[PDB]
């Protein structure tokens, strides 16, 4: 299989440092240039880096100059990045991509990784507050799931044996600088006496998982 | 750097009809320039590299065209799995710059939203808030005006809305519109109203509960 693997990514503080790794196996790494693409939450891809596949011609964004160094060990086919004295602003999803250019001008990121994710911020990690919305043909019920941070929350119904019917909202940042979202599913309202309905939330920068069982 | 503007910003199309995206440079780029195609979630996947050549294994439904500042991806037939963000990168120049997308949107007949209203749960007004939350779901176009009455009057300012994707299996939207006050002054109001105007509605449906 072709693989592009990245992690590293944390929450840290302002002017603190992190450094990413993104492991690639099942096509030949040292033949090929190769990319660090960030992407901010809502946001487009933001160049961040480059290097050859010889080490030999470095690029960097202009954001990014004289603090992140970018690097490569072809026999171990590891490309890096240090990050150092970080700022909100950096905070984002982190890509390593391959690019198709060998030996000439074509120039493609044809391989991306996952990304790994970056949280620049001065403000603590804390687990969220989970609230029924008890439902009042087909009802809606949900979980409310409140206050946390950072980002992401997973939501499932059921332990994952409920799927059909529910939404997950994309979170929103309260003026608070928690975050808050929202998890639906409509039902059948003949089943609510007969259907037990949890949702099981799970926040794993504070190590918080949390079933609700919602009911009338 | 050289600035690249993607027309238009959203564009809404069925299955089987031509879509016609604009990239733009603010100089030239010759024909060093890539298109990416991104779904939520998901990592951009290349399609179109050097203006017009279709990067390995892409359909032939996609084709680049273009030369100096003026570039299109044409997608002659729309697909079901077409619909997603496309953005163009141009590798003329330092910096590496990206557009800033055109969402490709499926065009579906008119569905109008079922309603739902929830109030705060006692639990959470221990806490000194009250969260009244309103469900929209399985509704298109995705345009909807979702107003908050309480005791009558309408609110400003202080709700925030949420919307999903675009369902992979009807092509509806579903949203959230949150209403946000103190227990206080939730507790001093006596009725709670989630006001819907949509196209699907012939007239606004609201759905209300007393405190
Ligand atoms: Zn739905
Ligand atoms: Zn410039
Ligand atoms: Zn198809």
């Amino acid at each position: 299989e072709v693989q592009l693997v990245e992690s590293g990514g944390g929450l840290v503080q302002p002017g603190r440092s992190l450094r990413l790794s993104c492991a690639a196996s099942g096509f030949t790494f040292n033949d090929y240039a190769m990319h660090w693409v960030r992407q901010a939450p809502g946001k487009g891809l933001e160049w961040v880096s480059t290097i050859s596949w010889n080490s030999g011609s470095i690029g960097y964004a202009d954001s990014v100059k004289g603090r992140f160094t970018i690097s490569r060990d072809n026999a171990k086919k590891s490309l890096y990045l240090q990050m150092n004295s970080l700022r909100a602003e950096d905070t984002a999803l982190y890509y390593c991509a391959k690019d198709i250019q060998y030996g000439n001008y074509y120039y493609g990121m044809d391989v991306w990784g996952q990304g790994t994710t970056v949280t620049v911020s001065s403000a603590s990690t804390k687990g969220p507050s989970v609230f029924p919305l008890a439902p009042g043909g087909t009802a809606a019920l949900g979980c409310l799931v409140k206050d946390y941070f950072p980002e992401p929350v997973t939501v499932s119904w059921n332990s994952g044996a409920l799927t059909s019917g529910v939404h997950t909202f994309p979170a929103v940042l309260q003026s608070s600088g928690l975050y808050s979202l929202s998890s639906v599913v409509t039902v059948p309202s003949s089943s609510l006496g007969t259907q037990t309905y949890i949702c099981n939330v799970n926040h794993k920068p504070s190590n918080t998982k949390v079933d609700k069982k919602v009911e009338p | 750097e050289i600035v690249l503007t993607q027309s238009p910003a959203t564009l809404s199309l069925s299955p089987g009809e031509r879509a016609t995206l604009s990239c733009r440079a603010s100089q030239s780029v010759s024909s060093y320039l890539a298109w990416y195609q991104q779904k939520p979630g998901q990592a951009p996947r290349l399609l179109i590299y050097d203006a017009s050549n279709r990067a390995t294994g892409i359909p032939a439904r996609f084709s680049g065209s273009g030369s100096g500042t003026d570039f299109t991806l044409t997608i002659s037939s729309l697909e079901p799995e077409d619909f997603a963000v496309y953005y163009c990168q141009q590798r003329s120049n330092w910096p590496i710059t990206f557009g800033q997308g055109t969402r490709l949107e499926i065009k579906r007949t008119v569905a109008a939203p079922s309603v739902f209203i929830f109030p705060p749960s006692d639990e959470q007004l221990k806490s000194g808030t009250a969260s009244v939350v309103c469900l929209l779901n399985n509704f298109y176009p995705r345009e909807a005006k979702v107003q908050w009455k309480v005791d009558n009057a309408l609110q400003s300012g202080n709700s925030q809305e949420s919307v999903t994707e675009q369902d992979s299996k009807d092509s509806t939207y579903s949203l959230s519109s949150t209403l946000t006050l103190s227990k206080a002054d939730y507790e001093k109001h006596k009725v709670y109203a989630c006001e819907v105007t949509h196209q699907g509605l012939s007239s606004p449906v609201t759905k209300s509960f007393n405190r």
